[PDB]
């Protein structure tokens, strides 16, 4: 068969990912321009939301060292790949949980719908990549919204998950925080209620 | 905005480390017990940020100046980022973090008894050039002990994060340095079942790129998943 | 006073580096043109200082404390000094000097740009114990450039001086660290024509001796010329 | 044949040898006890002398980075191996040439006569080991005294040197420094007047 | 009372059988799933009972008489207990137990059809001597079927318990007999992944220790964790 | 790197361990001196206590064929390594569980405080090692006392267990057996409440 | 380590180098345009000067088959790379020594000052490459002018030459030929007063 160059192998982000990728969270001086958890400037179009979650390991204990990367479409369902802090909205962001705050938070806007390769729409989702010590290759998941039950039911992706019990693990639970729309997305890496992770 | 023009060669999950690699203790409780669900590539997975416009400080990639001079081996870490087809990956974000020469990280939890370096921060970032090339100037980090086995030590490494053209290509890895004897014992490294894979993580000394009387150089080329044009889809 | 009771196995000068090794530039003008004159061993040559009563400071062998804490990889360099017959060399002076973690020496003439470390001097000395065991606690030195070829870099190394039982056994050498890729490139290391010999300069990582969560350990055994009793002289 | 363990291979002392073995010469703080260039305390028996010299390379240029170790017998031709700063005389010493001082100096006493293995007397000599950058394996030489021509003539060791002219290279030239008895021992590593170096 | 002056070489848990080795049925439910928590050695771990004063009976180590003569192959099982450094472990307790010639144990729970031997009990204990040697006299046990796979037969084996210096070194193992075609087939044996490790469990026929016209001998040496003094702690 | 001789590989104790390590428990004639479960004789200083417990497999079934070994300091915090039946107190003991008795017991005294290698006092504890068929390599654990919360709180060992919950697995619960002070320490090899097992 | 393709190996220019690189000199018909020794045209600015020299082998014998190439800045310290016969000045030239004329000559102008990579000015100099049968790989050197002591003393290149005496080999001595300002630069390949040859 034809064999291409092999991809560089993945490695865990390790315990200090924060100093590299989450300066402030780490409580280190930050640079002029950092990629953070505020995807949207208050002046960005869309429903400004606050995302929050906790990450649990197979023992049911909090993961206070995770790093998360999110990729999402803007409110239009467009991926804004030209990253700029000047931008009102960036498709990409990063967040983390730490010993200081066991819960991550992301300030964004709810993503718009994007179609799969075949032209079928996927429910609004935030692509999340989880990194942390103990995770060799990042876990890819998706955060879907509990308030998008309808969309969720037909997501070609969500539907690929054989067991419905499992699909639920992907659904963020809406709440309010200081009067703001928030969604709690707890990731359970293993065990009871283990979150679905994807391969693509 | 981003375009669904590409497909990325499927990851070889037998090449990359598995999730459960018990010797890596933390992986036990942090590895999923259920199989990963495979999904077709869509624009969600085939696009990613382009950091061409991030305002990089002048010393962003120069760890020697971006935090007095740090103490440690001054090196340039350079390479090229290409995909499985061998095509360069221009203007891609390469981020790195590492410990100081002592293996101390400028982070609160790092209670290792090796001291912090007043002139070293350990963080860098660089956008590859038109040819997929990047380069940092830093000091070679030191191995460090970690509570895994009773006597586990990580090989000196630089944590790398590479964006690539998409979230499908995003990778965090660790560069190890050529010849490091800690390499084969690291349960983290060994999370990689194929030794041929491990090889790929080892930066090679590159005398060609060194600045005589100043700093050495390591060559670390990164291979991101092959990008092809969609065909007959 | 010392007594002529031993003979030391003749040095294999094909094993040790030759004097003129042109690639090591300084050796061109600092290598004798005439042959060494072989002389038989006498008490002048078979005796040497015994340092058992040197008043060693409490941290003489602890580079970590003998000059804050130094910045760099904390290691213990331990090993044994034995002779070619495999017998231990007890109460022998082992002195070592090295650069800091950056390749900088705390010497006026070192103008390398790597900075000095305010808590590191880089000098140590230890007397072997009854079993020929020595040990230092220091930090791993960095390679450094030097004006040889236009791009020459010494591998990280520790300079060692071993007294041994006599001036015949006294040796100055350099320990190299296992796996260092610079090794094969060093015109200085290359002064050694036999590859097997080069191997002997290579300290091996010794996990058994490391202090979990504290420091690594390198094992450097030194073989000094075999000492035998005189027989039939 | 029977092969034993091979000896650890030698390597040059390099340019910074001073720091490790010549604190003071290097101009670095010294420890309580240093092995230096004063083999003899004022009240050590023997004829107190001053040794000095320069080291030349193959081009006739001074070697300002050499390190020399000397081993000699006391005035009684006894090798005092128990090194102690309390001692009035130590057989072992160290000296060096530096950028500051191109000339090394040693304070000792002229050594007594010791016999070779065969019971033959060797002329008073000081065993010198030269180390420096450029020298892969130390050079062994001996310092003989010009004021000892007779002893010198019978030295079994000096005698091993085929060419008389070469033997000359080993004799230090008596002088006086601040009215102190001094001997100048210049070492010429290579070239015209190249010093004899031994193997043993 | 005991004192904290030793440190033990960290066990190589990849050499030892892992907890979970499914072909050996019972291990399934009797293996932790959480990672072991590595702790630093302290007095509690580095110390252990000294059995020097226990009152051993005269035939404690002689199974031929400690319980007529037993029926079966008369053998002596002997060997030495050393640490990883190759250091003997003297005055250490070695206890052993086994079946009779037909594979029958003197335990209520054993209902194998092969009869008990009225003259065999199958237990022994021996304190190692100053050189770490122990020896037992018994009969070669027979293989025995066990309810693992449908036709699983344990290779003939003797169970061993060895105290060592601390509780850190304490070990229980099994000895197998050289050439037993059953060895490569045993799931218990097979719990050990490295064929090389297996070999460590095979007692070799030792014609040299046999009693001519009387009994054969097998050699079984035991290696315990290496003991080292603490340094730079 | 340096490699020593590899340790002899462990093997399970098998089902008949009792015939060899717990004779009485096996109900086979015992020998004169046996290492059993009475660590302290009535007239031993310290507070006399009874220890008892059960061992569970990952199925929650009693392990009726386990064998345990304990190591603890006497009442004054000292390890009495010299095993002797004549002693009022022995730091070492053996116990087992059998088809006949599924609960092991130990007669001892509450151990005193010992310091870690760093000088920090560790809470009173009993070291335990567990062997049984199915256990390829024995498991190490510690028994702490619940009436020592103050001390337990600061134990540098207990503190290494990242998760507080996990720490609790090691705390024996004080009770009374025929109006005598007792502590119960149950071990769960696998699964829920799995006892922390160490590696050292 | 990374290895590149290896550079084609050098070979000596051999004895007939002139037929291919110095035609006139060879006494063979020349071509319309030859690269020769007249770097400056009468009207080139700067102080016109004649360079002349001889080449000596190790044995002190003239090299009458050398081929030299020079590279120098113009009067303003500028390198004129665009080689043209029309230029009033060319930064490059060739000259040779032949059996007919064992002294090479070059008509040029005194080079201006150029800074080294670190920004420090180098004294005026002419770069030279020498070729000839016997030289496997060509030798590089520099010509410096004696009437520029001030500058010479501060040259970072000249100052890299460890030994001052060596530096001198590189200084052309001023003279006058037919009342024309001249500078003689003789090269000594080997031996006494061996010219400094560089590696870069
Ligand atoms: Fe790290
Ligand atoms: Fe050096
Ligand atoms: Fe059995
Ligand atoms: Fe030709």
């Amino acid at each position: 068969p034809i064999e291409l160059l092999p991809e560089t192998p993945s490695q865990t982000a390790g315990p200090y990912v924060h100093i590299g990728l989450a300066l402030e969270a780490a409580g280190n001086p930050t640079r002029d321009q950092e990629i953070w958890n505020r995807l949207a400037k208050p002046d960005a179009p869309g429903e400004h939301i606050l995302l929050l979650g906790q990450v649990y390991d197979g023992n049911g204990h909090l993961v206070r060292d995770s790093f998360l990367e999110v990729w999402q479409a803007d409110a239009n369902g467009e991926y804004q790949d030209a990253y700029n802090l000047e931008n009102a909205f960036n498709s990409f962001g990063r967040t983390a949980t730490t010993f200081d705050a066991g819960e991550w938070t992301l300030h964004t806007v709810k993503p718009g719908v994007v179609n799969n390769a075949a032209g079928v729409p996927m429910a609004p989702h935030i692509n999340i990549s989880l990194f942390a010590r103990g995770i060799n290759i990042h876990l890819h998941t998706r955060l879907y919204f509990d308030d998008e039950a309808q969309a969720n039911a037909k997501c070609p992706v969500l539907n690929l998950i054989e067991q419905p019990q499992r699909r639920e693990t992907l659904i963020a639970k809406r709440c309010e925080v200081d009067g703001k729309t928030a969604y709690r997305f707890d990731i359970r890496i293993q065990g009871e209620g283990e979150t679905v992770f994807f391969d693509f | 905005p981003a375009q669904d023009n590409s497909r990325f060669v499927i990851r070889d999950r037998n090449w990359h480390p598995k999730a459960l690699t018990p010797d890596y203790k933390t992986s036990i409780a942090r590895s999923p017990r259920q199989a990963l669900v495979s999904i077709p590539q869509s624009i969600s997975e085939t696009t990613g940020p382009n950091f061409s416009h991030l305002g990089f400080g002048a010393h962003d990639h120069d760890l020697l100046l971006n935090f007095g001079l740090p103490i440690g081996e001054r090196i340039i870490v350079a390479g090229r980022v290409v995909d499985q087809y061998g095509k360069p990956v221009p203007n891609t974000l390469v981020e790195m973090w590492q410990a100081n020469a002592g293996g101390r990280y400028r982070h609160k939890n790092d209670r290792y008894l090796a001291p912090l370096d007043p002139n070293f921060g350990g963080v860098g970032r660089c956008l590859t050039d038109s040819d997929g090339y990047y380069s940092f100037r830093t000091i070679k980090p030191g191995p460090y002990p970690w509570r895994n086995g009773p006597n586990d030590w990580r090989p000196a490494h630089i944590h790398f994060g590479i964006s690539g053209p998409s979230i499908a290509t995003k990778l965090i890895t660790q560069l190890y340095f050529e010849g490091d004897p800690l390499i084969p014992m690291c349960p983290i490294v060994k999370s990689i079942a194929n030794p041929e894979a491990v090889q790929q993580l080892i930066a090679k000394l590159d005398m060609n790129n060194a600045n005589p009387m100043d700093c050495l150089a390591y060559r670390f080329d990164i291979v991101l998943r092959g990008q092809r044009k969609t065909h007959f889809e």
